[PDB]
């Protein structure tokens, strides 16, 4: 399928996934195009933090979504 | 003397004790958490959560107050996220550790949803044909808005109009031309949440390929109208009002957490609050603190 990333300048990149995908493998795709190495990302979708490990399909994110990319602040 | 308990450090927790002052501060919240564990009563997160925030929304009673809150670490570290008890971590990503177990906790229902919870909506309409592809409602639990670059004074209002305005998409599948093609992509906001967390995002991408910590103060003011930012044309005012700051002070790897926070009536006067150090703060001193997490509250 085809689904958003809203990056961390606020543009909004697309991306070629299957619903098996891994979000680490979405995550990789993501460093292809923005070079965040997938360690420093956070996914956020419906509110839900992305935990590595999961697909796409346990978090029943569909065609045309939009997930949000951020950086981790320790502090 | 209107002042709050104070919170030990055990370990570079600060970032779980300014998001704790920060959310003691929200009336609604608090009165949410109430309400969905007044049925405990005919373990679990809501209980041990409660527990720390109905003590920090009153005034402390006793004099100097300190209190330990590694008891909601645990079991969080337990069930919901693992991390250790000592390194530095991001209290917008617990903030959201929160969110999850709490939605997690109510799915297991006449109670309403916590009061963060809210929906945007996403339009997209194809520039070569003309046909707006049907809407998409997500729920956000915050607002994660990107620092813009001289850009004179800097506000908040600034951050979110970029956040709602809309850009070009190129190479996605329109069905009507079948296709890729080039599409105008907006984001608005569908149901407002009673209680509002905005998160400016202080950390972007160097050119070089390294994080960079934005430094530059954002303007944000006590009131808020949240009526430019809707989806919808319906006639309902969305007027918001300031109940605390947390503030990140330091670079990308190290730094420290700070909440400013109005004191509790038993009003218009603040707080900083610095882990186990509560003083009074005048609300210039807020208005100039360099924003992080914002907590707004409908009025
Ligand atoms: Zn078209």
């Amino acid at each position: 399928m085809q689904i958003f990333v809203k990056t961390l300048t606020g543009k909004t990149i697309t991306l070629e996934v299957e619903p098996s995908d891994t979000i680490e493998n979405v995550k990789a795709k993501i460093q292809d195009k923005e070079g965040i190495p997938p360690d420093q990302q956070r996914l956020i979708f419906a509110g839900k933090q992305l935990e590595d490990g999961r697909t796409l399909s346990d978090y029943n994110i569909q065609k045309e979504s939009t997930l949000h990319l951020v950086l981790r602040l320790r502090g | 003397k209107g002042l709050v308990p104070g919170l030990v450090n055990l370990g570079n927790t600060c970032f779980m004790n300014s998001l704790l002052q920060g959310l003691s501060a929200c009336p609604a919240f608090i009165r949410w958490l109430e309400e969905f564990t007044s049925q405990y009563s005919r373990q679990y997160l809501s209980l041990t959560l409660l527990h720390l925030l109905k003590a920090l929304s009153c005034q402390e009673v006793t004099d100097d107050e300190v209190l330990d809150a590694s008891c909601l670490l645990d079991v969080l570290r337990m069930y919901r996220w693992q991390i250790s008890s000592f390194e530095e971590q991001d209290a917008h990503e617990l903030f959201h550790v929160i969110t999850s177990s709490l939605e997690d906790e109510r799915d297991r229902h006449w109670k309403s949803q916590h009061p963060f919870h809210g929906r945007l909506t996403s339009n997209m309409v194809c520039k070569h044909c003309e046909h707006q592809s049907p809407v998409r409602f997500d729920t956000f639990d915050s607002l994660s808005l990107s620092i813009p670059a001289w850009g004179h004074p800097l506000t908040l209002d600034h951050c979110l109009h970029h956040f709602i305005s809309s850009e070009s998409v190129r190479d996605v599948v329109c069905d009507n031309c079948t296709k890729r093609t080039t599409f105008v992509k907006q984001l608005k906001l569908g149901k407002l949440p009673q209680c509002l967390c905005i998160h400016l995002q202080r950390l972007s991408w160097s050119s070089h390929g390294t994080p960079l910590k934005r430094h530059e103060h954002v303007q944000f003011n006590e009131d808020l109208d949240m009526d430019e930012y809707k989806y919808h044309s319906n006639a309902s005012t969305y007027l918001f009002r300031l109940m605390a700051v947390v503030v990140h002070h330091g670079d990308m790897h190290s730094g420290h957490f700070v909440t400013y926070r109005r004191s509790p009536p038993s009003s218009n006067q603040w707080l900083w609050v610095s882990d186990d150090t509560v003083r009074k703060a005048s609300l210039q001193e807020v208005l100039s603190s360099s924003a992080y997490l914002l907590f707004y509250e409908r009025v």
